[PDB]
């Protein structure tokens, strides 16, 4: 579910 | 890395259903939905160009929920995937990316790793008995119009309400058991070829929540190649749980928020990212992988017997031989190597990479998974004069070839819808 914040 | 394509065939999205690459098929647990046209595009492989209601029947509903509840990094287009134009050009847009991971060195060892990562077979209640996990096929209709069961290692979907959703919400499988035990499951990923994120080039810029607008844009080859590495990790059951975490204390904006990031997320990264894993859980995680494989060799060693198949117990032991690289005796006896094991886990783990990715692809990508997203733009990838296998965004013998022009979003401003800002509403 990843891409995050 | 490919001389023969990984994708053999130009698939479109209106070729007849022929009851084996492009057939109508149903997902396990999920009985009742409305079988989905779905495409076979390679061994082991499919892709189902539908937005994701069947997965998790938590997320059935497409519509933006009220504009008071929607986060800042969020995006909602009920409508997006829903057209028959729509769906033929997100398989062609998913099947250039994969050709493109393909092309290089370290996507031809990932897919092959992918590939041969064959969820275990220890679905018996019986431990002597080799039986296939259900979950781990899909119900494929023939056409004669019954079902056959068909094991695959690997789908790709659309997105589900949530378009640019960043983490998961619930759950994955909730055997995720299976993916932390060396066994391995069928991994899903939810991904689009028609979405990528802007980043910006300054390390003290992308790294700020107040700052940037996105003026690079990621290319969703790396996005694919990031989803795929976590599911190599989940296909030989080595996924770290999600609840292992870094309270990320090196960046001032995640820590006065509490902010936490799973150590998955930093493996997967890589490069200084993973050294932010206490080095004694790391040892820890891996002396735990190393007995799950070795209960995976006894397993093997014990069976006396395999059902649900016409495949011989030995043809079937020795695929878990090699998906495990396991030694074997002269009494056929399988046994663990530490030299091997240490090999196959340093391959998933440290190898394969986004932070490798990037250097084989030669894009310019955030430096840390610890930043802040900017922006969120709709792409087209699919015409060859937008997006290329070999060059991604930056086509050789053009102005874009250079400087990573075809990824600046000012430059290649053609090539970039964009359709939300994502900075400065975070929270600060
Ligand atoms: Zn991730």
């Amino acid at each position: 579910x990843a891409x995050g914040x | 890395g490919s001389h023969m394509p990984f994708v053999n065939k130009q698939f479109n999205y209106k070729d007849p259903v022929n009851g084996v690459d492009i057939a109508y098929i149903k997902i396990p647990n999920a009985g009742q939905m409305q079988p989905v046209k779905a495409f076979k595009i390679h061994n082991k492989i499919w892709v189902i160009p539908e937005r994701d209601t069947f997965t998790n029947p938590e997320e059935g509903d497409l519509n933006p929920p009220p504009e008071a509840k929607q986060v800042p990094v969020s995006y909602y287009d009920s409508t997006y995937l829903s057209t028959d134009n729509e769906k033929d050009n997100y398989l062609k847009g998913v099947t250039k990316l994969f050709e493109r991971i393909y092309s290089t060195d370290l996507g031809r060892m990932l897919l092959t790793s992918i590939v041969r990562g064959i969820p275990f077979w220890g679905g018996s209640t019986i431990d002597t008995e080799l039986k296939v996990i259900d979950t781990n096929s899909i119900n494929v209709i023939q056409p004669d119009g019954s079902y056959r069961s068909e094991e695959l290692n690997l789908v790709i979907i659309g997105p589900s309400a949530d378009i640019i959703q960043f983490e998961c919400k619930s759950f994955g499988h909730e055997v995720l058991n299976l993916t932390r035990n060396g066994y391995g499951s069928t991994q899903y990923i939810r991904f689009s070829p028609d979405f990528t994120f802007g980043f910006e080039e300054s390390l003290e810029v992308d790294t700020n929540p107040l700052l940037g607008a996105g003026k690079f844009a990621t290319d969703p080859a790396v996005t694919l190649a990031h989803e795929l590495i976590h599911a190599g990790h989940r296909l030989y059951g080595i996924a770290i749980n999600p609840n292992r975490v870094f309270k990320v204390n090196t960046n001032a904006y995640y820590e006065m928020s509490g902010l936490e990031v799973s150590f998955e997320e930093l493996r997967t990264f890589g490069g200084h990212d993973a050294k932010f894993i206490d080095s004694l859980q790391e040892n820890e995680f891996r002396l735990y992988y190393y007995n799950k494989f070795k209960d995976i060799a006894s397993t093997l060693n014990k069976a006396k017997s395999i059902v649900g198949t016409t495949a011989s117990l030995q043809y079937m032991k020795n695929v878990f031989k090699e998906k495990y690289l396991l030694s074997e005796d002269t009494s056929g006896k399988f046994s663990v190597d530490k030299l091997k094991f240490d090999k196959l886990y340093k391959m998933l783990t440290e190898i394969y990479t986004e932070d490798n990715f990037v250097k084989f692809f030669k894009v310019l990508n955030r430096k840390t998974y610890l930043n802040f997203d900017k922006a969120v733009f709709k792409i087209n990838i699919v015409p060859k004069v937008n997006y290329t296998i070999y060059d991604g965004f930056n086509l050789r013998n053009t102005n874009l070839a250079a400087n990573f022009n075809g990824q600046n979003t000012e430059i290649n401003n053609m090539n970039f819808t964009k359709l939300k800002n994502f900075t400065g509403l975070f929270e600060f």
